[PDB]
């Protein structure tokens, strides 16, 4: 034979099946691979940026004023009306010990809806960095069965006839790892890259409900001491 | 961070597959 | 041929490869009921979810949430907390309320995940067993082969060569039943785990619009 | 070679050994099903009629009366019997939530040492399916190496002398992956139990806590108004 | 020639790799030996001490027990830290603040006894989830000696074999017996550290409850004549 | 539920290559 | 053959790709190894004397004048000013619990941030350590692979012929094990090390937070009730 180019022609049928299987699967691997990390990239520069200017709030209204100009999709502002929205919704209650813990139960369930949102994809780069190489292990397994039979059948001798059923049978798994080394490389990026997101999303999160809170304790007690 | 790959899996019963057709026939031969 | 191997084996590799294609069909099975069944109540949670986010008390909520049916699992968390309310009729202990409440809640979207997830015991099972059974029928083939060499002493390495054919065929029988069962064992965990978070969004919702309800009436009853 | 017994024989030292340490292995682990699922069949029977039965109580002191006859032996009696010492023994006291923390704290303290004693026995049925194939190959290992070194004398001649010394050693493979698949079956089988048990089990508790809890509730509101 | 031969004649790496592996076995049995005695005392101590704090029914009376467990009793040290926090808060009205502080100090401690007690798990981890792939670097070797050795002569006998296939077989042989009691030990030791760390959960629970209890008493009594 | 769900590789990689010492030192038998 | 450094310039050029990617594996693996233990080391004996010191602390107050000479990078300085911050950022306040509640989240979330602060290049580590016996496998079966085209290609039924590839294959599959093993184990060191560590600080803030509690309720108890 020649190279992978020429041994994909007249490979087998299930060998050949396996071979097209590995390659679909590395190209959907890079496809997520791109798109995610666009989304990252652009994700957390925004929400670092908005970190950075809330960092310097000593109130909730200073924190709206601050973040009434974060466009419409930032997961900053998102969180500042989660708190104002409660604030309103609990107007008429008096019992401010009840408006935190509502709001800390609301930004619980958003911050953790924006992780799986994020980390959504990697079910795919999990599995198939999992288990390609045992898919390439049933096709070198199938190649080689094959090879048995065309040595047991019509008896021959001098593994010059049997080398190319053993080139088709290597070059399987060797497309198993070619398929299964970046899925991993990616997978782990993936991984650190969505746990830096999440701590710097609880984070802001953290500032939010410290602020609701110190508030509404320096209200009441301004309102009822003097 | 997040739940890494530090796993060091080696299924590469692939490779003393292929030897050993070689040494089926080899000696023999 | 691949089909004329199956007989070709004696007893224990016959007696494996039956075994592990009887694994893959029932592997199959599985997925297909229980996937529908996924699809079927995701749709539906999801559909009722996204029409009760535009509730503002628990009474607006069971009138919206009134007519979802009876095997609705929004029904059945909004019925357990008004359940509690009644229960709790005559006590002045709003946080006590909450409390039980939340408790219950918390219970039954648990019962409701263990619910879901029954047969991944089985795909388990086989993803961790399969690849053994496949190994152990290629051992005993290849342990026959050498054992069929010694009788009548054939010592050419050429014609014992259907046996490990066999040895090698039960191995990616192996393979082909349990691959399948690590695959789908494996979305069916990341399923109903994003399922049950879904379902704990809505009890979150619940709890929510109950302990709102509360101290707003009893401020208001306290305060005329 | 022989087919089983002259196997065995023709095992030579430590083949034969690690034969006989895999058979009783075996042996020990269907000894361990065989006697665990009696037990956790009848457990997990009794309390899911006692749960039935008990999910008609409206009260702690109606949930007594219904489970007062329900033997010595039973879970449920021991975890109302948790709540109920824990409201004699605060008698004097006057929290309410004091009671509710003690008595939940004491319910899981019961549910976790439930869990842990049905669970015991599970060690070895994980240690026999993760290290048996290891076992059954040093037999293996052994068994060829033994039959190399043994044919390392001249044997210039080609009669096939090596055939049952070394079809032995995969005989000691074999037998240690027979007895490492129903160590797996097995140990699956009672993981998910022991779930589902400890689940029905918390069920109970939670069902103690929150009849304790509204009647401490509704006598303190009675007799404040 | 015999297996002590074998070892003789070995390449450099691979006499490096078997040295490696049965080190590690050698501080594998050490550290076995060790931990065993460490905790068949520890829990045979902490088993009495529970079993006679059974039977408190008031910290006083527990203090008064445990009077004399000598030092190292932590069963003493946990009641001395709900003394000492009850004796540092004096002159504090709140008593919530107390059973709060109380109740962190004691899991924060009955932490720090666990991974004390979790000593050398990780070594023992290491060995037996690593070995096999030290094995398998040796048997890469020797395999790999095999083909250089065909490679250097023209011809493909046994005789020019015999050192591959010899270093193959001992160096994953020594790999399985360092690995085997490697994972059988992990594991005898995770369960009875997962069992004492329940033993001792369950006696810093006492202590809580017992001083929850009396505070509540004493609060009641002081404000109810 | 602690049950075990994947698969293993490490008793599946050390009976497959000791299936090729078998065949490395028995093949040369039959020269 | 020759060696086994005589036998790693004259692989075709996949394998000898595949070991010069291995080996500067492993020189990174080696590096952060002796960075980060170097590294560890010092924080883990500062952070030990630092509590001993405090360990005889009583009100707050002791505790940050014994802490008034710590330096600027010590940890147990930043929580004691961060229960100091929350305690005069709160000024005015009535709710002793407030202010409790308020540094406890403060101070569990500086607590997780230096633990992931720490934990910095295991990322690098357990990749390397999950995708280096792969990329061995690629080399060793692409050497393979090769050597069989090449046999068949040449029609020559030999086997020493042969054997030298082979040879080169195996070694560029020891080399990738060489390359794995360390790092997986040294990635377990760290994690187990960065646990105990983070037992040490969660102690630590313990430490701050009963001195905070202590302080706030006897000042209540001695002020509301003389
Ligand atoms: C040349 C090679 C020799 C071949 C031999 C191969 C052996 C095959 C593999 C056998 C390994 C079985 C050992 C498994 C160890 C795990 C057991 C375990 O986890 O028990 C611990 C905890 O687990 C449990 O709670 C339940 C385990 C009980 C089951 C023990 C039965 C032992 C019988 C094993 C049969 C093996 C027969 C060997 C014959 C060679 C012990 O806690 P303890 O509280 O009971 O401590 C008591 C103390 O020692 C008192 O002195
Ligand atoms: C030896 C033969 C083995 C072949 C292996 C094929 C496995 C067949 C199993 C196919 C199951 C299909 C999964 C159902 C997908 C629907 C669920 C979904 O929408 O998302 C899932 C994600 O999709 C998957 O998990 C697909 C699994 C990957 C399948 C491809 C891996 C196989 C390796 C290559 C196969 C090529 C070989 C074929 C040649 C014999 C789960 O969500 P998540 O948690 O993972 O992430 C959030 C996404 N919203
Ligand atoms: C070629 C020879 C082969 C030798 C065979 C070796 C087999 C595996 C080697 C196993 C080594 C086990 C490492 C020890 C882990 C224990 C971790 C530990 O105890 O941490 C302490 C120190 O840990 C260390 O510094 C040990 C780190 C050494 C790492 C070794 C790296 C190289 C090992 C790989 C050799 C395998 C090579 C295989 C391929 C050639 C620090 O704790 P502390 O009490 O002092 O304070 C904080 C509480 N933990
Ligand atoms: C280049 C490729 C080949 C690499 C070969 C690597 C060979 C490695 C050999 C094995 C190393 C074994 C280390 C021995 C010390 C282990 C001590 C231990 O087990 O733990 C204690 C370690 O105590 C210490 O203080 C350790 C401090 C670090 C020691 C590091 C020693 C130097 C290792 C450098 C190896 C460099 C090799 C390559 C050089 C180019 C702590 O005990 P504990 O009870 O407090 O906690 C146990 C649970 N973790």
């Amino acid at each position: 034979d020649l190279s992978v180019w020429g041994m994909y022609q007249h490979a087998d049928i299930v060998v050949k099946c396996v071979m097209i299987g590995l390659i679909l699967a590395s190209v959907v691997t890079w496809a997520i691979f791109f798109s995610k990390s666009v989304e990252f990239f652009n994700q957390k520069r925004r929400l670092k940026r908005e970190q950075q200017l809330l960092a310097e709030a000593r109130s909730l209204n200073q924190a709206n004023d601050i973040a009434a100009d974060f466009g419409s999709k930032s997961l900053s502002l998102h969180l500042l009306n989660e708190a104002q929205n409660e604030l309103e919704l609990s107007e008429g209650s008096d019992d401010n010990e009840g408006i935190k813990e509502r709001t800390s139960f609301r930004l619980e369930r958003r911050v953790a809806a924006v992780g799986r949102q994020m980390g959504r994809g990697n079910g795919y780069l999990a599995t198939i960095g999992a288990i390609s190489p045992f898919v390439g292990l049933f096709g070198t397994v199938w190649g080689i069965m094959n090879s048995f039979i065309g040595i047991a059948q019509t008896q021959t001798t001098n593994l010059a006839v049997v080398a190319p059923g053993i080139a088709e049978a290597l070059l399987a798994t060797a497309i198993g790892l070619v398929a299964a080394i970046p899925a991993v490389v990616i997978y782990n990026v993936f991984a650190r890259q969505i746990g830096g997101f999440k701590a710097m999303l609880g984070d802001v999160a953290a500032q939010v409900l410290l602020l609701q809170s110190r508030d509404l304790d320096l209200e009441a007690s301004a309102a009822a001491h003097p | 961070n997040g739940e890494m790959h530090d796993i060091n899996v080696t299924p590469f019963i692939d490779v003393m597959l292929v030897l050993l057709i070689i040494f089926m026939v080899a000696a023999p031969l």
